[PDB]
Formats: C-alpha cells, sequence, structure tokens
RNA sequence: CAUCGGUUUGGAGCGGCAGGAUAAUGGCGGAGGAAUGUGGCACGGCUUCUGCUGUGUGUUAUAGCCUCUGACGAUACUGCCA
RNA sequence: CGAUGAUUUUUGCCCUGCACAUUUUAGAUGGAUACGAAUAAGACUUUUUAGUCGCUGGACCAUAGCAGGCUGGCAACGGUGCGCUUAGCGGAAAGGCUUUGUGCGCUUGCCGGCGGAUAGCAAUGUCAACAUGCGCGGGGAUAAAUCCUUUGCAUACGACUUAG
C-alpha cells in the first residue's frame, strides 16, 4: 500500500492481464513500476490456444500499406506492455506520461540485478489458477511466433543466477553470525525490557 | 468482380521497396555459421568486377546429353588485389542483439584508407589516428587490455579490413573498408590471429578455392526514375488510348479507397542491393602469372 | 527401503482446533460437506461454518466423538489443556506479540528505541570479537 | 461429483526400492533404475510398508479421478521394467519383395535400416532409443527382437518402426506387406 | 534527526465523476496505509496541502499551498473525498498531498 | 433466497350456508410475510376453488428449527419447469437447518437446470433419520466411519498488493 | 478556534423496554432407543500387542449419540424509547 | 541503439575542485531492504521415522541532540560519516558491489553543564536531485563539414560515387 519510489515486479508466475490490470492502475497513480522476468509470465490456457490467438491477432494489418497497420511484436516483455497500453487511455498526455512511469523486460538486467523483486498475490497463477488447468509460458509463445532471443536470455539468466546464489551464500553467513551475537546479549537488561514491550 | 482471366503478378513483393541502396557498398547481411571445429579463416573478401569474357569447358554431368562435350559459358573476372587488415571489432551476445564492444587498430594505416575518413582531405590536416597511434608509445599496454577485453566477453570476433584499390585501374584514392567475420576456433584464437595479421596483406587463396560456390553482394546497375512497363513488366495498352500507353490502367478497386502498396507504380529502377547465391568459381588466378 | 515423502497437511478431522476470526478458540465436532463443518468451544457459539472463513491448527483434540455435545467438548477440553498447549505454539506467541506491539504508547517506544541502541551496541561489541 | 477421496494400493516385489520425492518417481532393481515425473498430476503418495505405497487424490472430479489408475499403471511398468524387461517381437509380412533388415551404426548412432520394402529403391532409417536393444533373431526367421527396460521406449521404436513400412497408394487390404508387432512380453519368461 | 515529517502522504488520485462527465469541485484522495473505510474515517475533517511550485517568488518565495479538507470517505477502499479552496488542477492527478494531522482530535 | 419456513393458515371466507370452513396449513419457505402470504394463496388455487379475495388467512407463524446445531440430511421432492417441460426431481443435503437445505436447493437447480425460484415447487422436505434413507452418492460419502481429508493448495488472502515474500500453498 | 441554528452522513457505538412456540437452542434432571457401536469379549494381519488394526457381538462400561419431557436461565431476530 | 576516429591558435574548446546565482520538474520529504525453485510443497534437528517453523511487511534496518548547537567526564577499541588509499569482482543497459590501510571527525553505550522564548494560538513557513550560466583554481588538446570546380560506378532537381 506504501508509496514505493520504484516497484520492481518479478514476473514469473504471474498472469498475464492480472498484473498487467494491477500495474495499470498503478501507473496511472503515479507509481514507476519495472516489471522483469516477462519471459516468465503466464497465460491461462493451453499452449496451442494462445498461439491460435496471437496468429489470430498477425492477421490484422492495414490492407493498402502493411507499414502501416498494427505492429505485432514478438518479445514477450512487449506483449506484456501490449497488454497493458490495452489498458492505459494512450492517446492523452496522462495516459503518455502513465506509460513513462513503466518499464518492462527479459530477465534481470542491471540495475536491478541487485535491488528487491516483489510478486502480486492477486495476479499469482499458482495462487488463481485451479491446479488442474492448463497453461502458457510467455517466452515459449514468443519463441513460437518469432522471438528471437530465448537461447540468450536463459543463458545470460542462469548467470545471474549463479552470482545470485553466491551473493546469498555471503548474506546467509553474514546473518547467522549475527545471530549468534544476538543470542549471546540476551537474558540482559536492555534483552529482558524489550521483552515486555514485544520486541 | 472477380478477374475474367487469372494471371500471376509482375514482379516480386519479396523486394520492396524498390529504391537506392543506401550505400554503393555491399554489406554482408548474413555470415556463415561459425564452426569451432574449423581452422581459423576469413568468410569474406573485396574485388572489383573487370568484366565479362568467354570460357570453353569440357561438361562432366552424366546422363546430360552435353556429358564430356564443351560448351561455351560466360564468365566474370573480379579483380581482387589483397586486403590488409586493420582492425578487430568484438561483438556481444545481448537480448537486443548482438553488440560492438570494442574496435582495436594496427598501429599504422595506409593512406588510402585514411582518406577513408575524410570528405575533403585535400585540404585537411590529415589528423586521423594519430593520436590513437600514439597510444601504442612503447609499450601498448592499451591495446592488449582492449584486446583482453575482446577475448574475455566477445561471442563475434569481425575483422576490419580494407581494399588497396591503388593496385587497380580504378581514379579513385578511397579504399574501401569493410568488416569480415572470422570463422573457426575459439573467441581467442580468432583475436589471436586477428592480432597476428595486422598490416599484413590477405590474399584470395587464402579465402576461396577453385569450383567453390560463393555468393555476391552488390549493388546493380542504375537506371533512374523509370516506368511501370519496364520497371515491373506489364502489358502495354493498345496503340488507340488516350493520354498515352506506358501505365498500369488500374491502379485499384473503390474499396479500399487507397492505393494499395502493391500497384506497380513508377518511380527508381536499379542501384538496389542484391545477394546471387551459387556462383561457381572458375578460376582463381594470381597477378605474377604471365599466362 | 522405499523412502517415499509424504505429505505433511493439516485434516479436517474430528477434533482438530481452529481458529476463528483470528481471536477464538474452536474445534470441529461434525463435517457436513466438503466446505462446510460444525465447530464448538469453550468461548465459541456451537454453530456451522464453512472451512474458509476458520483456519486449522496443528493440533487435535484426542478421543472426541463425532457431533458431541457442548457439555462433552468443554470437559474434553479441559481435559486436554488446550488453551495452554495453543498458548505454548509459536502461532499464539506470534499473535500476542503482535497485540503487545499494538498497544505501546509514544513514551514506550522511545523506551524501545533507546532499548534497542543498546542492545545493538552490545551485539555489535559481541560480534566483532567472536 | 467431487469424490471425497480415491485411493490406489501399489505392490512392490522384493527386489525393487521405489524412491518418490516431489512427484519425481525413481525405481530401482536388478535390472537397472527407471525414472518418470509426474508434475503434471496433483496425487500424493504414502508408504504404507516396504511393499506397499498408497496413492491418493483428495476432492477430485471425474477426469481428475480418472487420472489415478493411469499414475499407478504407469508406476507399475517402471517396476516391472526393472526385474523383469520389456521385449516386442515383430515380424516381416511380405509378398513378393523379401524385406531386408540391418541394425545398422552411423555417426556414432545406431539405426535400424529397411531396405527393398516393396521393392522400393528408398532406404528406411529408424533412430533407435537409448537403452533399447534391436535384434535380428536367431529362432525363428523374419523376426525382431526390441528389448529394454522401458515399456514406453521399446513400445515406441516399435511402433516407429511399424509406421515407416507402411504403404502407399494401394489396397492395404491386398498389399499386407509390413513390419508388425507379433508378441508383447518380458525378457524373464513367466 | 533523519526524519521530519509530521503529515500523511497521499496522492491525488482523481475527480469525482461518471463515466463520461468529472466534476472538479470534489477530489479523490489516496491516503498511504489507509485500505479501509474505517481507517480513512479517522482522517475526516483533517486538513490537506498541496504544496507546489511556482515561476515567479512572492515574498521571496517559490512554494505555494492549496489547502483543503477531508470531507467523507469514498467506495470500499480506503479512498477519500477531498474539498479545496480552488479545485486541483487535472495536471495533479498522480501528484503527491499532505494530509497533515491537525485539527486533531485524539 | 435467504428463506424462513412459515406456517400460514387459511380459510374460506365463512358464508350464510358453510359458517365454519375448514382450516388449511401450508409450510411456506419464503423471505418474508409478504411472500408467504403470497405463495400460501398460489397452492390453494391449485388445489382447490378459493381466491384471496374470496379466503382469508387465519395464521402466519415462523417456524424454527428444532436442532439448529445438529447435522442432518435431507430429501426433498420438487417439481419444476423446464423449457420443455414439466419434471419431478428428488435431491438431498447435508445441512443443520431446514431452511438452510432449501437455500442449498435453489442455489443447485439454478445451477444445474438453470431453474428459476419461480420454476420450482417444493412437494416435501424430509429429514433423514436412517443412513439407508440416504440414496445420492454424493452426500452418502459423508456419512462414513472417521471421515477425514486435507485441504491441499490453501490460497491466503493479501491486505496488501505486494509481498516482498514467494507465496505458499501449505496447509 | 469556540459555541449556536438549519441540513445531512456516520460509530466495532452504549443502555432500557416489548413481542415470538412468553423464540427455538444450550446447560441441568428424568425416561426410552439406536448405530457410522465406546469399553469389554471372540476371532485375525502387521506390530517386543507402540492413537496397533480389521471383522463380529452388543446398548455405556475406560467414549458418547439420538428422541420425548420438567423446572429454570439466556441469546438471535423484529420493533419502540418525546 | 552501439563502437571508433578527429574535434577550431580560437580567446574559443574538454576534464576536474570549487563558489555563487538561476530555469525546470507527470511531482524526494528515513531506506527501491538483491538467492533459486516448488506449490499434491519448502526449511531445520535428529533421524529419513518423527518433531518444529509459516497461518502475511502492524516485518527488517534505521530512528533521541539550535533541520539537530557549545562544551566536560565514565566505559569499550566498537559503530558510523567524510577524505584519501589497496585489491578484487561485475559487459544484458557493466557505471555498481565489495575491499586494505590511514587521517580527521561524530557517537544516544552511560553521565553531566550551558543555549533555544517574541515566528506571539496555525499560515508549506521555504532545508532535496537533476540541469544551466557565470566567477575563479588546477589540468589538456589545437578540427572539420558545406558551397565551388571535377567525375559518371549516379542522376528529373536534390541526393550519390570520385578528385581537387
Amino acid at each position: 500500500s506504501s508509496f514505493e519510489k520504484v516497484v520492481v515486479i518479478d514476473g514469473k508466475g504471474h498472469l498475464l492481464g492480472r498484473l498487467a490490470s494491477i500495474v495499470s492502475k498503478q501507473i496511472l497513480n503515479g507509481q514507476k513500476v519495472v516489471v522483469v522476468r516477462c519471459e516468465e509470465l503466464n497465460i491461462s490456457g493451453e499452449f496451442f490456444r494462445n498461439k491460435l490467438k496471437y496468429h489470430d491477432y498477425l492477421r490484422k494489418a492495414t490492407r493498402y500499406n502493411k507499414k502501416k497497420g498494427p505492429f505485432h511484436f514478438r518479445a514477450p516483455s512487449r506483449i506484456l506492455y501490449k497488454a497493458i497500453r490495452g489498458m492505459i487511455p494512450h492517446k492523452t498526455a496522462r495516459g503518455k506520461a502513465a506509460l513513462e512511469r513503466l518499464k518492462v523486460f527479459e530477465g534481470v538486467p542491471p540495475p536491478y540485478d541487485k535491488k528487491k523483486r516483489v510478486v502480486v498475490p492477486q495476479a499469482l497463477r499458482v495462487l488463481r489458477l485451479k491446479p488442474g488447468r492448463k497453461y502458457t509460458t510467455v517466452g515459449k509463445l514468443s519463441s513460437a511466433v518469432g522471438w528471437k532471443y530465448e537461447s540468450v536470455v536463459e543463458k545470460l539468466e542462469e548467470k545471474r543466477k549463479v552470482q545470485s546464489a553466491e551473493y546469498y551464500a555471503k548474506k546467509k553467513a553474514l546473518t547467522k553470525k549475527l545471530n549468534a551475537a544476538k543470542a549471546s546479549t540476551a537474558e540482559s537488561e536492555a534483552a529482558q525490557k524489550l521483552a515486555a514491550f514485544g520486541y | 468482380s472477380h478477374r475474367k482471366y487469372e494471371a500471376p503478378r509482375h514482379g516480386s513483393l519479396g523486394f520492396l521497396p524498390r529504391k537506392r541502396a543506401a550505400k554503393q557498398r555491399g554489406r554482408v547481411k548474413s555470415f556463415p555459421k561459425d564452426v569451432k571445429s574449423k581452422p581459423v579463416a576469413l568468410t569474406a573478401f573485396l574485388g572489383y568486377k573487370a568484366g565479362m569474357t568467354t570460357i570453353v569447358r569440357d561438361l562432366d554431368r552424366p546422363g546430360s546429353k552435353m556429358h564430356k562435350r564443351e560448351v561455351v559459358e560466360a564468365a566474370t573476372v573480379v579483380d581482387t588485389p589483397p586486403m590488409v587488415v586493420v582492425g578487430v571489432v568484438g561483438y556481444v551476445e545481448t537480448p537486443r542483439g548482438l553488440r560492438s564492444l570494442t574496435t582495436v587498430w594496427a598501429e599504422h594505416l595506409s593512406e588510402e584508407v585514411r582518406r577513408r575518413f575524410y570528405k575533403n582531405w585535400y585540404k585537411s590536416k590529415k589528423k586521423a589516428f594519430t593520436k590513437y597511434s600514439g597510444k601504442y608509445a612503447t609499450d601498448a599496454k592499451q591495446v592488449e587490455t582492449e584486446l583482453a577485453r575482446i577475448k574475455k566477453y566477445a561471442s563475434v570476433v569481425r575483422v576490419l579490413a580494407h581494399t588497396q584499390i591503388k593496385k587497380t585501374p580504378l581514379s579513385q584514392k578511397k579504399a574501401h573498408l569493410a568488416e569480415i567475420q572470422i570463422n573457426g576456433g575459439s573467441v581467442s584464437d580468432k583475436v589471436d590471429w586477428a592480432k597476428e595479421h595486422f598490416e599484413k596483406e590477405v590474399s584470395v587463396d587464402s579465402v576461396f578455392e577453385q569450383d567453390e560456390m560463393i555468393d555476391v553482394i552488390a549493388v546493380t546497375k542504375g537506371h533512374g526514375f523509370e516506368g511501370v512497363t519496364h520497371r515491373w513488366g506489364t502489358k502495354k495498352l493498345p496503340r488507340k488510348t488516350h493520354r498515352g500507353l506506358r501505365k498500369v490502367a488500374c491502379i485499384g478497386a473503390w474499396h479500399p479507397a487507397n492505393v494499395n502498396w502493391t500497384v506497380a507504380r513508377a518511380g527508381q529502377n536499379g542501384y538496389h542491393h542484391r545477394t546471387s547465391i551459387n556462383h561457381k568459381v572458375y578460376r582463381v588466378g594470381k597477378g605474377t602469372d604471365e599466362a | 527401503s522405499s523412502t517415499v515423502k509424504a505429505a505433511n497437511w493439516r485434516f479436517v478431522e474430528v477434533g482438530r482446533v481452529v481458529l476463528v476470526d483470528n481471536k477464538e478458540l474452536a474445534t470441529i465436532v461434525e463435517i457436513i460437506d466438503q466446505k462446510r463443518v460444525l465447530i464448538d468451544g469453550p468461548k465459541i457459539q456451537r454453530q456451522a461454518i464453512a472451512l474458509a472463513k476458520i483456519v486449522l491448527t496443528p493440533i487435535v483434540l484426542p478421543n472426541l466423538p463425532r457431533g458431541s455435545r457442548t457439555a462433552t467438548v468443554t470437559k474434553k477440553w479441559a481435559a486436554a489443556d488446550i488453551d495452554a498447549k495453543w498458548a505454548a505454539s509459536g502461532w499464539a506467541k506470534k499473535l500476542a506479540n503482535k497485540e503487545r506491539r499494538s498497544q505501546l504508547s509514544d513514551f514506550e517506544r522511545f523506551q524501545v528505541m533507546v532499548l534497542k541502541k543498546q542492545r545493538r551496541f552490545a551485539t555489535k561489541k559481541a560480534l566483532v570479537k567472536a | 461429483m467431487k469424490y471425497i477421496q480415491t485411493d490406489q494400493i501399489l505392490d512392490i516385489p522384493e527386489g525393487v526400492t521405489v524412491d518418490i520425492k516431489a512427484r519425481v518417481v525413481k525405481v530401482t532393481g536388478p535390472r537397472g533404475e527407471l525414472t518418470k515425473d509426474l508434475k503434471h498430476i496433483d496425487v500424493t503418495f504414502n508408504k504404507i510398508n516396504n511393499r506397499a505405497i498408497k496413492i491418493t487424490v483428495h476432492n477430485g472430479d471425474r477426469k481428475h479421478v480418472a487420472a489415478l489408475r493411469t499414475v499407478k499403471s504407469l508406476i507399475a511398468n517402471l517396476i516391472t521394467g526393472v526385474t523383469k524387461g520389456y521385449k516386442y517381437k515383430m515380424r516381416f509380412v511380405y509378398a513378393h519383395f523379401p524385406i531386408n533388415v540391418n541394425i545398422i551404426k552411423k555417426d556414432g548412432q545406431d539405426y535400424v535400416e529397411i531396405r527393398n520394402f516393396l521393392g522400393e529403391k528408398r532406404v528406411r532409417e529408424v533412430k533407435i532409443h537409448e537403452g533399447v536393444t534391436m535384434e535380428i533373431s536367431s529362432t525363428q526367421k523374419d523376426e525382431l527382437i526390441v528389448s529394454g527396460n522401458s515399456l514406453e521406449a521399446v513400445s515406441q521404436n516399435a511402433a516407429d518402426i511399424q509406421q515407416i513400412c507402411r504403404v502407399r497408394n494401394k489396397d492395404i487390404r491386398k498389399f499386407l506387406d509390413g513390419i508388425y508387432v507379433s508378441e508383447r512380453g518380458t525378457i524373464v519368461e513367466e | 534527526a533523519e526524519s521530519h515529517r509530521l503529515y500523511v502522504k497521499g496522492k491525488h488520485i482523481s475527480y469525482q465523476r461518471s463515466k463520461s462527465v468529472t466534476n472538479p469541485n470534489v477530489s479523490l484522495i489516496q491516503i498511504e496505509g489507509v485500505a479501509s473505510p474505517k481507517d480513512a474515517k479517522f482522517y475526516l475533517g483533517k486538513r490537506i496541502a498541496y504544496v507546489y511550485r511556482a515561476p515567479k517568488e512572492i515574498r521571496g518565495s517559490k512554494i505555494r499551498v492549496i489547502w483543503g479538507k477531508v470531507t467523507r470517505t469514498h467506495g470500499n477502499n480506503g479512498l477519500v473525498r477531498a474539498n479545496f479552496k480552488k479545485n486541483l488542477p487535472p495536471k495533479t492527478f498522480g501528484a503527491s498531498v499532505r494530509i497533515m494531522l491537525y485539527p486533531s482530535n485524539i | 433466497s435467504r428463506l424462513n419456513e412459515y406456517q400460514v393458515i387459511g380459510r374460506n371466507l365463512p358464508t350464510e350456508s358453510v359458517p365454519e370452513p375448514k382450516l388449511f396449513r401450508m409450510r411456506i419457505f419464503a423471505p418474508n410475510t409478504v411472500v408467504a402470504k403470497s405463495r400460501y394463496w398460489y397452492f390453494l388455487q391449485k388445489l382447490h376453488k378459493v381466491k384471496k379475495a374470496s379466503g382469508e388467512i387465519v395464521s402466519v407463524n415462523i417456524i424454527s428449527e428444532a436442532k439448529p446445531t445438529k447435522v442432518k440430511t435431507f430429501g426433498i421432492w420438487l417439481r419444476y419447469e423446464s423449457r420443455s417441460g414439466i419434471h419431478n426431481m428428488y435431491k438431498e443435503y447435508r445441512d443443520v437447518t431446514r431452511v438452510g437445505a432449501v437455500e442449498t436447493m435453489y442455489q443447485d437447480l439454478a445451477a444445474r437446470h438453470r431453474a428459476r425460484f419461480r420454476s420450482i415447487h417444493i412437494l416435501k422436505v424430509v429429514e433423514l433419520e436412517k443412513t439407508d434413507d440416504v440414496k445420492r452418492q454424493y452426500v452418502k460419502q459423508f456419512l462414513t466411519k472417521d471421515l477425514k481429508f486435507p485441504l491441499p493448495h490453501r490460497v491466503q488472502k493479501s491486505k496488501k498488493l505486494f509481498q516482498a515474500t514467494a507465496p505458499t500453498t501449505f496447509y
């Protein structure tokens, strides 16, 4: 609920449209939102059904000049961006400013790779879909419709995960030392009083 | 209503827009896929179309009526003086495509390639690459640092090579400088090969063999503004047509109330960038040969 | 051997202790459907509720017959000492801690900050040397 | 109808140690080890004892319940594949042109090569799955033996061989030529 | 020390409106940390300041303020209706306001 | 709807020929006494030569549940109209109150047969004392000895929009 | 800022009273009955009988449940408070 | 969108330490507080049996001092800021993350002494980051493009390929 300066949303496991609606309402209200790992988003419905939906989307182009028509972006970040822009009054100055408040990425590039990523429970697939239902991963659909950088993104993601695991090992080592020191300095007058206060 | 009679359309939609090439030098859109097992070798070369000639050859094609019989064939000559390696570029894989990371130049550049960086050479102080050449001050550690960066981070290594146009009969003094992808070996091997070849000449004999199939990248012959009859090969109208006959009679139906992009219009003809494939190398001749 | 990893679910059974309104303890006395149960307790009114409005706790009241009336549930609840078992869990401790923090005034919040400063000084001193 | 609970009991023979963890079943037996992911099914496993395992579905509808005995059968197939093996015997059926079948190895990969099928000049090459053994039997003429621990791989190679030898543009009631799976059984006869 | 704030942060969300017609005289304010009408009722009657910067100086200050007050709650999610002396300009949709803690009733 | 069970008693308006008319009683499930008295006349005019104008309502009384905190199984006999014809069914419900089982019935037939409240007549609501009186398997399965079941995949309703920790569904 | 008057929106509002089956329930007492039968008893499969367990028997035992009822005492709900 | 070359002998340009003054803000007012994966699962301890944890961030860190002054002491040799300084890692958009030594502070870990009024009972009661300009200071470098003539691999004219 708090007004954060930037909210970085880890897009893994999130349903496309529900996340899009929440993020649209957020950025219309003046909140800066950065969605990372847009290749890990999810769409309800089997893979083939969503591929057919995208092919129906591709069928639409300006007859007299194909360069004027809708521009079908294949990248997962751009698919999420299309979903969000559909939910924004983008043809006004206010909508344009609201769209300037949003960033979408595949993977977690710098500088967000060392920041805090949060999730949105109201849009999480594992919390929303009935457990037997089928779903699509937006990265696979993007590869199926012409996105060219799935292998590069997964390589960079595995490298980033190796780095992040090393960081986490260091952090977990450091916090364990602090917990040991806090336990030693317990049962003192400062510690005993802080227990009576609920701390 | 439908056409009374069916016919294929005139011209290809796969070569639009029929506009002038942005540069007179053809650029290699795609390079052969890199195989690490192969030895480190170049993938492209630059030459000059000299002209066409005629050869005679015994055809070796079993089952053909011309098998073991002479055939007269047209051939094209490409004057290819050796190219000089002057630089190396490293390219890094990104989610947004290949991105050049680092360019390392040779210590010394010939004047004909330094002219490439000038629109008015005769009025210049000719300051190009002077501070960069000074960067080789008795240790060249900045160059080694950049080369180490290319080795560590780059995934595609290309070499900057220029032609020795002074060896050709052309009056142009600017050399042509181009990026040629290096295939084979690891990135370290490619960078070592590029460094060991700075300021050296590379001949066509080390790039192309005889009897190879190669592709040609070039800008075609220009013709200027051209009408639909020659630009697209449409049918001329009858002799008795008012206001002329080298036209397309119907440029569209009433709806869409626009002119479609697929209708033939007059415009610029020729001088297009074209890639032609599967040309057999009949001969690799040497300039030192007197026969 | 086989070594099958088994789930550690909480079951909907007669005798489960449940939190109602995150304030009261009750127990399931009878199962109505997949979604609805009947709950009873010393400090809650015997009623039919939906399982989405309650939370199952890791505590089971043993040997509680199905459909037991209020007196039986009260007697067996006292016998098993459910309140003491519940108040001993980290869950109940965290709750009571939450209300205790909620009751603080500005003065003792200031006191909390001061004591935190003292304890942090002591903890850092202990941490640097071990 | 949302049945409250449905159960199956898997029986584990003496020499087999089934190992389940996060719906990744690992079955070990004298003939080797097999593994299977069942992450697409919401089932839970309980070890009744060393010889019996309970497979349960809670509050499952008709299709969710139907997906339970298939799980049981798949794990049972894994069990019987590491203790008895799987063997498919195929016949060569032809009217005029003998079918020439070879077990060749190209590019470090084994292939089954069918030649002279219906007199065709085309040569049919079938990739062999890992863990599957192809053999030309000695005991009987015009035979092929597909052996392996995994029923799925063995049956799929048999199916690929059968499907690659199909007749086109003919009366298949009349041109019955082909390679057909005649016997499905175990390596250790019972 | 590092914190000096005596007000609650808010955001100017919208005007009172139907689908097609807006009423600039009533502004909808999102108070930070409020999510229910019961919580938002603590702030009824409290004063709101919209603080902005202007080009010209007035008595050496480039900061101007529009004062308002919280009048009633709006909806079910803890928004409130605010009435300012001069209507908040539409360009402030998404801008931050200050919910002052007075007139205090604690 | 949210219903109650009402006793409605009525009779023909007394005549000099017929000075003590017979009293008729019905059990009506209605949200309020205005509908309860309306439904009463609806069923008398389907069974007897009477009207609201020529009749009289004697008494309307709420019938409270005898044992509101005892789990029962109710058998309900129905007569509902589809788009094509009129059908009878018999359905069973588990509930603690007689009224709520009827409330479940109305939700049930709306869901499974698109039958509106106006399309349904309740012929009879009966408590099933014995276990062998149960005919439908969707309630028979909850009468088994020592019935246990978990609630896998618990979804926790979040107050805030953003959670800093990964979600979990344990329970 | 305070107080007033008019209009109006609320409170986790608090209290008193009335009605109903003078609520129905519950708690207590009494009587009767049964099973999704507690203990016990008899057969069993794994348990050094380690909530052991299953199946039979039967009627409160080392659990309890249901129906009727007798004297109380509350609450819900709907109204009223000048 | 990137890499690279050269960037005016002009009092013009680049980097940098400042100082002052300005215009602007789609909108600072303690902290964007960094594993990954699964969810019919996770993490501990023994034991692979069993026990425990969660059931929301109402958290964690930070938070006392004229918007935070001037001083004194006790205790420990810590914490923290700034400035140099050592080394390493990070190329996806790295422009950041750690790290050595040192100097100057401050320290609310504990105890003191002195100061705040009158802005009058509220009036945002003005305290931030980005940018720009100008005055200095220390450093550093010392170009091209177009028109014109020419060419014809080009061409309606522009443009283009050349040469000067």
